[PDB]
């Protein structure tokens, strides 16, 4: 009834910081692993060039 | 009975209906002609474009038909040909000079082509051997953009002809077309690498000579006759009819070839 409850309440803030600063954490982690992925894809000059070389230009 | 495969590359209507009137006048009617687009024996290719299944187009200089010029001449121009695909696919010898450039994988190209120069090889040191020559000229066009294609050729051919034994001496395209067509006596054999610009220079070799028909080694094992012009494709047709074990019929067609080239039919 008395000694309990009043270590629980004692608790209370600390354990409520650390699991705000868990969720930050979480959500920096979050934002830590995006990245704007650039794909590289085959020059069409190339391409031109394979249709004059079949072209036997 | 017999059939003689007639294929079409690049060959005007009046080259080939003047071929089908030679044979049917002299074969008789003994053989059928039927037409085609690939054969691997008793064929006859017309046409300056190369037809599909040839690996090796070698030619020589005939004794019978050697033009009064170039009486005495003995050169014998093998041209290395690649595996043909369909006209819209990309040829093996553009591709693989291109993708290179472009970065994509050219592993079965090399193969195949690596294997196209290698039997290529194999046939020009035969008739070096044959003729007893010690080296032989290959021909690269010395292009930039054919860096990749001739780089392979010369590698695959000189190895291959340094294990038989025989010399290589490496040239142009300019240098040996001059060469040949002016003071031709002064090569024994000479390999080509596959270009369009190394066709032009068989084909006018085989023209200035005379007139004449090309030989074509097949992937399936054998010899096509081949010509682009009356008197070649008579001379062609000539050599076909002794091929299937007929004498006199091939000796009347070389000669009405000798005597009238533009009108062999009505010659004979």
């Amino acid at each position: 009834d008395i000694m309990v409850p009043s270590f629980v309440y004692n608790k209370l803030p600390v354990i409520h910081f650390l699991q705000e600063k868990r969720a930050e954490q979480k959500l920096r982690r979050v934002l830590d692993e995006t990245y704007t992925e650039w794909t590289e894809e085959l020059d069409q000059a190339h391409v031109t060039d394979a249709i004059t070389r079949s072209l036997n230009i | 009975s017999k059939q003689l495969t007639f294929i079409s590359a690049g060959a005007t209507a009046a080259v080939l209906q003047s071929a089908s009137a030679i044979v049917s006048k002299v074969a008789g009617g003994r053989v059928q002609t039927k037409t085609a687009k690939e054969a691997g024996r008793h064929a006859v290719v017309v046409g300056p474009e190369t037809p599909i299944g040839v690996h090796t187009a070698v030619t020589e200089v005939p004794k019978s038909a050697q033009d009064p010029l170039f009486s005495g001449v003995s050169t014998v121009v093998v041209r290395a040909v690649l595996p043909r695909a369909a006209p819209d696919s990309v040829q093996l010898r553009d591709a693989l000079d291109v993708y290179a450039s472009a970065g994509i994988d050219t592993k079965e190209e090399v193969r195949s082509a690596t294997e196209a120069f290698k039997k290529s090889a194999e046939v020009a040191v035969g008739k070096a051997k044959a003729k007893g020559v010690k080296r032989i000229v290959l021909v690269v066009k010395q292009a930039s953009k054919h860096n990749c294609i001739n780089e392979l050729f010369k590698k695959i051919s000189t190895e291959t002809i340094e294990s038989a034994g025989l010399t290589t001496e490496v040239v142009g395209t300019a240098a040996v077309a001059n060469q040949l067509i002016v003071n031709p006596e002064s090569l024994g054999v000479v390999l080509l690498n596959d270009v369009a610009a190394t066709e032009q220079i068989e084909l006018a070799f085989a023209g200035v000579v005379g007139g004449v028909s090309r030989v074509y080694h097949t992937v399936e094992g054998g010899k096509i006759s081949a010509g682009h012009s009356f008197k070649s494709v008579a001379l062609a047709v000539a050599q076909e009819l002794r091929e299937l074990g007929l004498s006199s019929e091939a000796d009347k067609v070389e000669a009405a070839a000798s005597k009238n080239p533009r009108a062999v039919v009505s010659a004979l």
